[PDB]
RNA sequence: GGAUAGUGGCCUACCAUGGUUUCAACGGGUAACGGGGAAUAAGGGUUCGAUUCCGGAGAGGGAGCCUGAGAAACGGCUACCACAUCCAAGGAAGGCAGCAGGCGCGCAAAUUACCCAAUCCUAAUUCAGGGAGGUAGUGACAAUAAAUAACGAUACAGGGUCUUGUAAUUGGAAUGAGUACAAUGUAAAUACCUUAACGAGGAACAAUUGGAGGGCAAGUCUGGUGCCAGCAGCCGCGGUAAUUCCAGCUCCAAUAGCGUAUAUUAAAGUUGUUGCAGUUAAAAAGCUCGUAGUUGAACUUUGGGCCCGGUU
RNA sequence: GAAUUUGGACAAACUUGGUCAUUUAGAGGAACUAAAAGUAGGUUUCCGUAGGUGAACCUGCGGAAGGAUCAUUA
């Protein structure tokens, strides 16, 4: 019983109806479909480099407002535009308009993680120094 | 605010020791670790 | 409503038999703060 | 195009880190040994888990195997002449019975301490990392010699390292200086 | 028959119509060089393997050829394509995926250093040459060992005449991080090993990285800012979908390391051969026939006696 | 024995038309987003099919309960 073929001789429809199950994976499908190479943001990397289009005055909510911003970033390598949730406050006043950010993921592996809806990166580095480092004043902005 | 600084390395696991299990200092009669104004 | 949340959540391990830590005025904060 | 030089690591961090249990009896062993970190119980714990993971396969192993004898004999000698493994318990159900803190008491810091000559374990410490213990004639500045049987009446002071005589130190200099000088003449 | 070093449809002339395929041929894709191996620890598996060894292939893309035992060679030649250098404008000269190094692309990677002293290789050859190789510079890829303190005395506090703690109290000890005669080291040096001399009293020679409802170890802390048709009246109180708005204190973990992102493995019995599930949670073809495939009742020399010698 | 020459095999590349592969403009469309702020009703639930309709919805045929078995004879 259970289903399956057990024989002796029958390990060829076990091979061939393992490979039709795997591809009803979700993993096993976006991994051997190339999917991150050719549709991801990312190109499979774990990081990336952009430029700061745009910044927009995203509050949790109206004038009493938690002050949570992001900004909306294009790419060096693909071209294509995402949008990146900055560190805590006060490190706003240091992204301005084209700083060449470096983004990172926002931890759930490639999805959105927090209760901002849709916003999956965050701001490691600006203008190739960092956020840490600049927002405890220890280094400082580079100019242009 | 300057204060005496704390032991580092082997010294301070030593401390903790002595903190936690010799002659035990602060007890609630269920092993508080952390108080306040009691 | 991050604080509500917690109070809503933190009275049901007292219905199902849990330790709680007691509440005070350190719930609903950033605790550690960001980059 | 050198041929590779191998390495490995000799330590594995628990899986479940923040249990009450483990934490409390690290320390309890860190506080009785005077230990640094988390690493020496580590150490310790990964290396008696390849002695007892070699000790259960050769238990599985049908008896009369010439494997099995070799090996286990083998093991059984080498835990002996480290001391730690009793004399009267030369067999493979109680090499499995082994306990870490009969690892950690045969290092030279724990017998350099239990011999006299210390005080203390963070004294035997500070002791052993300045230069001032040989065993026979070599200076040792490890806490981790792991002593053998055979050396354990062999623990001294060095010929430098001025508690065994031979030119006093820097300190003692210095304040001998001092009085010559100012209360000399 | 020709050609080859040689078998061979390898090619040519003649003649047959054959060869492979549901046990998956052929076609397409591969962000595919193959293997020895690597990570993950109950097993079986899963994922990775451009990269220290073995084999293959290439020298910007093709093609062709000389010399030679060996090449379809590119630090050899010839032609075309694409790039591109010098000028006297007529002509000439190219090929770093060798070692350094420059631009570019990027999240992503070091010196235009010294030497044949080691390992070996080439030659007419103990002698010459070798960016092969070795040595040093950069280097927190990863891996190993363990400094940042130890011993007293005083005054109190305890378990209570012996054992621990506290403190703007005090005392002498000890040593390397460093500064370096020298000597070892080395092709010559740098460093390690050894060592004459100097080198500790705390803002010295000062350890960081993360976190604290629960996950999960660690707060019945403090201050400030902003709002309220809520009380008071200029003191203030309380609330604040301010998802805490900003700082500090206290505590916990790991510790010369710690955090984050991506991928993968375990937990995962969410791929299930071991080992899933299918009435109602995902899921039994509307039903039957039927080829390959998978599977398929029992039975045929058993029993008894003889000796010898092996292991506990 | 050089410059040059006939034929052959090897064959880079070029011109024409065709095949395939990826990317950028392009009217129009259908969907959705936060858009704080625009224009009381009937109530069995479905499945297949066909027609009609601003919106679900209405109607025809066949099937299902994933719909609440009282009482009495024997």
């Amino acid at each position: 019983g259970k289903g399956k073929p057990r024989g002796l001789n029958s390990a060829r429809k076990l091979r061939v109806h393992r490979r039709n199950n795997r591809w009803a994976e979700n993993n096993y499908k976006k991994r051997l479909l190339g999917t991150a190479f050719k549709s991801s943001p990312f190109g499979g990397s774990s990081h990336a480099k952009g430029i700061v289009l745009e910044k927009l005055g995203i509050e949790s909510k109206q004038p009493n407002s938690a002050i949570r911003k992001c900004v909306r970033v294009q790419l060096i390598k693909n071209g294509k535009k995402v949008t990146a949730f900055v560190p805590n406050d006060g490190c706003l006043n240091f992204v301005d308009e084209n700083d060449e950010v470096l983004l990172a993921g926002f931890g759930r592996k490639g999805k959105a993680k927090g209760d901002i809806p849709g916003v999956r990166f965050k701001v490691v580095k600006v203008s190739g120094v960092s956020l840490l480092a600049l927002w405890k004043e220890k280094k400082e902005k580079p100019r242009s | 605010t300057e204060k005496p600084k704390k032991p580092k390395g082997r010294a301070y696991k030593r401390l903790l020791y002595t903190r936690r299990f010799v002659n035990v200092t602060l007890v609630n009669g269920k092993r508080r670790m952390n108080p306040g104004p009691s | 409503s991050a604080k509500s949340f917690i109070l809503r959540k933190k009275e049901l391990m007292k219905r199902r038999g849990r330790k709680v830590a007691k509440d005070s005025k350190f719930t609903g904060r950033k605790r550690r703060h960001r980059f | 195009p050198r041929a590779p030089r191998t390495y490995s690591k000799t330590y594995s961090t628990p899986k479940r880190p923040y249990e009450s249990s483990r934490l409390d009896a690290e320390l309890k062993l860190a506080g009785e040994f005077g230990l640094k970190n988390k690493k020496e119980i580590y150490r310790i714990s990964f290396q008696l888990s390849k002695i007892r993971r070699a000790a259960r396969d050769l238990l599985t192993r049908d008896e009369k195997d010439p494997k099995r004898l070799f090996e286990g004999n083998a093991l059984i000698r080498r835990l002996v002449r480290v001391g730690v493994l009793s004399e009267d318990k030369k067999k493979l159900d109680y090499v499995l019975a082994l306990k870490v803190e009969d690892f950690l008491e045969r290092r030279l810091q724990t017998q350099v301490y239990k011999l006299g000559l210390a005080k203390s374990v963070h004294h035997a410490r500070v002791l052993i990392t300045q230069r001032h213990i040989a065993v026979g004639k070599q200076i040792v500045n490890i806490p981790s010699f792991m002593v053998r049987l055979d050396s354990e009446k062999h623990i001294d002071f060095a010929p430098t390292s001025p508690f065994g005589g031979a030119r006093p130190g820097r300190v003692a200099r210095r304040n001998a200086a001092r009085k010559a000088e100012a209360s000399g003449e």
